RNA sequence: UGAAAUUCUUGGAUUUAUUGAAGACUAACUACUGCGAAAGCAUUUGCCAAGGACGUUUUCAUUAAUCAAGAACGAAAGUUAGGGGAUCGAAGAUGAUCAGAUACCGUCGUAGUCUUAACCAUAAACUAUGCCGACUAGGGAUCGGGUGGUGUUUUUUUAAUGAC
RNA sequence: CGUCGCUAGUACCGGAACUAAAAGUUCCGUAGGUGAACCUGCGGAAGGAUCAUUAAAG
């Protein structure tokens, strides 16, 4: 085990959270990945250090510095814990513009399409797919297992074509009987 | 005490390429990718065979004699998705336990100004 | 200020029947479990009987309703709806 | 029938003397049969906090050609510089105005280069408006100002004095307080630095470069 | 109509006749439907090959 | 899939077919049998040509113990795929999808039908039926114009069929003309082909495309091969033979400022013979 | 067999740990 | 706050 | 690709690095905020004229509103004659035709997409809402101008301006 | 347990031999269409379901 350092500058917008729930992200950094934690306030960039002496796991480093990476997006502090817990989670990333070149009102109507009236289409996605979906503005991403991601990416695009949310919530529905069926 | 290398990570949507190369970037150390170490097309694209396809070059580098890297992980750019997927983060995360140590992460994804069409059409692609 | 600004400047453009009827079978409900709105004295059911006796409103001869039933549009349901709704309105007001 | 790597060769690059850590890691070519003709012409870039051992330029990056061999060591020139995408993502957010501006201009030593500055519009310590928007009119200004500074200062130095006023930010800090007034402003950087076109080689200028 | 109709009939008669006058195969011809195409495989490539030294 | 329910339409398909006693019927698609009994009722013999085995032995199952049971005969197959016996008479409500190529290979069967009666979409049927000068004339309309005849029988409705479709349907005749015009079948098709990319500008711009020159130049270096005068075979060598052949033919024929969609047969034979005259073959 | 609209109780580090056991 | 500005 | 197959590839594909050429388009800043009669309008700088609003104790004195006739402009597509032709791409050709959430996918791609000189005058050309004029509620946000303050910051000599 | 079959193969002069054979979304304008129960290109509309975060020159 080597000293090493990351970065990853955390957006404005994310900083009061990251103050928020800055009292439950050190302790499993710092105790059970046994690395060295900071911000640099200068630079609103959050510094995760492996200490030789006593870090252990060679890749508890990146791991941490996913983790960070998981809440600076928007997904909430105990769905990027799970980045810790597990090994095999990674984060689907694209935008609006990459399925189709949707301009004003269109663009917004896909938005709303995507998160359903009370994010309920957002979570059948959700809830089907065994994935977590932050949709920020047109940037959407998608963390989960890489099968999942891909699942649930297929169902966010076609929201974003124009195929209506009752057929999409049907599709979901008969994805859903495979994944506990396997 | 320690040579730099440059590991150049493109994650396609179809493929994955791990290509560690100098610092200049004109000599190639070594070139693995995800249809090498994968049977089956589909799978290329898959975290695993970008798990394996680490592995293999950071044996090679260890051998010629890198023993630091300089990660620089792109996707396909362009008209296309600007940001690298899984592909590229599970062998940036290989990399990690591979040994090798990582000297700088920076993400070099050609991002046009602007752009030629995209090859989808008006009604979109990616069905 | 401006979050509500945005949002509700957004809410307008949106005039879809379905979608302005569904918001507002929620907002009902809410009103009704909540019971925000005052119960009616006897008196203020007198006042509003008062009206629509008095004016008559509520039934088939407004300019509205007549037209749609001169040229076959009440066959169509949703219309029919429309109007079967604004007759029981005025025959809740009837009520002693 | 043949690993490459037994015919291929190491050599070891070093910076302008501008730079506090002249050794910047090793290069490789295949062994003369000449390797000399392969190496000139080879661009590395390489971050300014490696170079100066300060995590300040972090979001720093030059490219350094090499133009002249000499027993193994690689002596390289200032090729260009630029920022971090990261960096400028960073930077680059809404409720405010983008002020770029571009010079094409010429250095003492017939060094043809371009520079691009960013700078944005900062909301006063009182301000209670939301955004921080600069009619069209100062945003002029602004870019004329600009243009009027690097040009100065491109003008009247040499390349490698260009490069010694580029690591301490000076340039930064004389646009900031040429623009204080016309409107204030946050981020000042020179953004990028591009050499379009080289003078005759002159081995002399680059060893008393390097010492 | 009918006049002009027989008119016509005559007169695409003479065409055709002096159509058998001038007639060849098509085998070896390429086809109009390469319009689209405007770029080639090395497969095409050996099978034109082929033909043209079939063809001498 | 969707069936036809109404009894008069296919009654007066079966009716204006006119089978006379000694024809035997080509009947495609055959569906529930309501068009293949009444067809049985007045010809010869049927053979039919079912996609669906199932389909097939419920027709069987209908026709037998029946007087007509001899007379008919099933064939299992694709309808493309299947070699065909000979036919008097082809009566079709098979599924759109074929209806393009069905028509040519009706066309170019050994002995071609002397009356068929085909149902299809509303639009390729207008587009069959379109004559010069109009909207809809495009290429199908003039190659089956030289192979056939095709008329009007009936517009279909959508209520018709169950489940009703997303397009209106029609139902027209088709004779084929005996004896065939003695016309190089690649050949027309070429000319047209080059001349209707878009047939409502000139005839001199849709000659005017580098892959059209490229292919008249190729065509012309096999003519002069196969007339035994030597040819350099050179991409450019005979560009500027060929544009002037091609310039002076069409001023010649008058052609060159008149529209594919408003030119006529006749205009079309003018200009292959004139091509022939020159030397250039198109296809 | 409905599928739930509202967000899950369990996190994903949850939902994940369920599927493993 | 551990760790808001100092090494922790 | 759901898996394949046309497709390119030991004459080195894909990928890496140093360049060069060609034609489009102006991301992120970007906000139904701004301008224009509408259609529409987004890189820097220069030239040419044009315009709304504001200020005016300047000037003319009904010169005005609406508008058949008649005229200018009119997204995208399209036609005539040149230029240009990178990307995408109607048409056409061709690989595969197995499996229904991934069921229309792939490759080549003519016309077009760009520009010059004229035609065509159509859109859910939408606020499905003619133009002018008067009156009829509270509130605080934004854009442009103007007025007031013995308000903050800057002018790091003052100040005066600029920004708040 | 016998005979000839049928499928594949080997030889021989239709015939006559040998071996093997685990199966039973809704549209508008324009322009096109030759696997058209409809497709496609360009521009436009909603008459189409807004969840999370969000002063970090803090
Ligand atoms: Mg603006
Ligand atoms: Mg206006
Ligand atoms: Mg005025
Ligand atoms: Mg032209
Ligand atoms: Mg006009
Ligand atoms: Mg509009
Ligand atoms: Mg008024």
């Amino acid at each position: 085990i080597k000293f090493e350092s990351r970065k990853i500058m955390v957006p404005p917008h994310r900083m009061t959270p990251l103050r928020n729930s800055w009292t439950k992200i050190y302790p499993p950094l710092v105790e059970h990945l046994k690395l060295q934690v900071r911000m640099n306030l200068k630079t609103k960039s959050v510094e995760l250090r492996t200490n030789p002496k006593f870090t252990t796991d060679p890749g508890a480093l990146q791991k941490g510095a996913d983790f960070i990476k998981a809440f600076t997006l928007g997904f909430d502090l105990d769905d990027s814990i799970a980045l810790l817990r597990l090994d095999d989670l990674y984060i689907e990333t694209f935008e609006v513009k990459d399925v189709k070149t949707l301009t004003g009102d269109h663009l917004s109507r896909a938005i709303g399409r995507i998160a359903g009236k009370d994010g309920k289409t957002k979570f059948a996605i959700e809830n089907a797919t065994r994935t977590r979906i932050v949709l920020a503005d047109s940037k959407i991403h998608i963390l989960g297992g890489f099968t999942h991601i891909r699942m649930a990416r297929e169902s966010v695009v076609s929201l974003i074509l124009g195929s209506p949310p009752g057929k999409v919530y049907g599709n979901l529905r008969t994805v859903a009987s495979r994944l506990k069926e396997r | 005490s320690q040579v730099f290398g440059v590991a150049r990570i493109y994650a396609s949507f179809n493929d994955t390429f791990v290509h560690v190369t100098d610092l200049s970037g004109k000599e190639t150390i070594a070139r693995v990718t995800g249809g090498m170490k994968v049977k089956a097309d589909r799978d290329e694209s898959s975290p695993y065979a970008a798990m394996l396809a680490a592995q293999d070059v950071a044996a090679k580098c260890k051998e010629v004699g890198i023993t630091a890297v300089h990660v620089k992980i792109r996707a396909t750019g362009g008209t296309r998705t600007k940001t690298p997927g899984p592909g590229g983060q599970a062998a940036l995360r290989a990399l990690a336990r591979s040994g090798l140590r990582i000297g700088r992460i920076e993400d070099v994804t050609p991002v046009p100004s602007d752009s030629t069409r995209k090859k989808g059409g008006r009604r979109g692609r990616r069905l | 200020m401006f979050r509500e600004e945005r949002k509700a400047r957004r809410l307008k453009k949106i005039k879809s029947k379905t979608y302005r009827k569904i918001k507002k079978k929620e907002l009902m409900k809410n009103r009704e479990l909540a019971a925000v709105s005052s119960d009616e004295d006897n008196e203020d059911h007198d006042i509003a009987r008062a009206k629509e006796r008095m004016t008559l409103k509520h039934k088939t001869n407004s300019k509205w309703a007549k037209d749609m039933i001169k040229h076959g549009m009440t066959n169509d349901a949703e219309t029919r709806e429309e109007m079967e709704e604004m007759l029981r309105q005025g025959e809740r007001l009837k009520a002693k | 029938v043949v690993d490459p790597f037994t015919r291929k060769e190491w050599f070891d690059i070093k910076a302008p003397s501008t730079f506090e850590n002249r050794n910047v890691g090793k290069t490789l070519v295949n062994k003369s049969t000449s390797a000399s003709d392969a190496l000139k012409g080879r661009v590395v870039e390489v971050c300014l906090a490696d170079l100066q051992g300060s995590e300040d330029h972090s979001f720093r990056k030059i490219k350094l050609r090499v133009d002249e061999v000499q027993g193994k060591n690689l002596l390289t020139n200032f090729h260009g510089m630029d920022f971090t995408t990261d960096k400028l993502r960073s930077m680059v957010r809404k409720w405010q105005t983008l002020i770029e501006a571009n010079v094409t201009v010429k250095t003492s030593d017939d060094y043809v280069l371009r520079i691009f500055a960013i700078a944005f519009t900062r909301k006063q310590a009182n301000q209670v408006k939301r955004h921080s928007y600069a009619q069209s009119s100062h945003i002029r200004a602004i870019r004329k100002v600009i243009s009027e500074i690097l040009t100065k200062e491109v003008q009247g130095s040499t390349l490698a004095q260009l490069t010694s006023k580029l690591i301490p930010e000076v340039i930064n800090k004389e646009i900031e307080n040429a623009t204080k007034d016309i409107f204030p402003l946050q981020n000042i950087h020179v953004r990028k630095v591009k050499l379009l076109k080289q003078p005759k080689f002159d081995v002399g200028a680059l060893m008393a470069l390097h010492g | 109509k009918f006049i002009e109709h027989q008119l016509k009939r005559e007169e695409r008669k003479t065409i055709i006749g002096k159509l058998q006058d001038y007639k060849i195969d098509t085998s070896l011809l390429t086809s109009s439907k390469r319009l689209g195409e405007g770029r080639q495989t090395k497969k095409e490539e050996f099978k034109e090959a082929l033909s043209l030294e079939r063809q001498g | 899939q969707h069936i036809l329910k109404n009894p008069l339409v296919a009654q007066g398909i079966v009716d204006k077919a006119q089978i006379r006693p000694s024809d035997v019927v080509l009947e495609v698609g055959p569906g529930t049998g309501n068009l293949t009994v009444r067809i049985l009722e007045q010809a010869k013999n049927v053979v039919a040509v079912e996609m669906d085995p199932r389909m097939a032995a419920e027709l069987t199952k209908r026709v037998r113990g029946t007087p007509v049971e001899k007379k008919l005969e099933i064939m299992l197959g694709d309808f493309m795929k299947t070699e065909l016996p000979y036919f008097d008479i082809c009566i079709s409500n098979t599924p759109y999808q074929i209806s393009s190529p069905l028509v040519f290979k009706l066309i170019n069967q050994p002995r071609p039908p002397r009356v068929s009666i085909l149902m299809f979409q509303r639009e390729f049927a207008l587009r069959l039926l379109a004559r010069p000068g109009d909207s809809l004339y495009c290429r199908l309309s003039a190659n089956v114009q030289m192979w056939a005849n095709v008329t009007h029988i009936m517009k279909v409705g959508k209520n018709n069929f169950r489940p009703p479709p997303q397009v209106e349907s029609s139902v027209v005749r088709l004779e084929i003309k005996n004896p065939r015009p003695q016309v190089d079948y690649n050949e027309w098709d070429g000319l047209l082909r080059i001349v209707f990319v878009r047939k409502n500008r000139t005839i001199s711009a849709g000659f005017k495309s580098t892959t059209v020159m490229d292919i008249l130049e190729k065509n012309y270096k096999t003519f002069l091969a196969m007339n035994n005068e030597m040819v350099d075979d050179t991409k450019g060598s005979m560009h500027d033979v060929v544009k002037e052949k091609i310039d002076t033919v069409l001023k010649e024929t008058d052609l060159g400022d008149k529209r594919a969609g408003k030119c006529d047969q006749n205009d079309f034979l003018r200009l292959l013979y004139a091509f022939h005259q020159v030397g250039i073959h198109f296809s | 067999f409905e599928l739930s609209d509202v967000k899950s109780s369990k996190s994903l580090a949850e939902i994940y740990e369920d599927d493993y056991t | 706050l551990p760790g808001w500005g100092e090494w922790a």
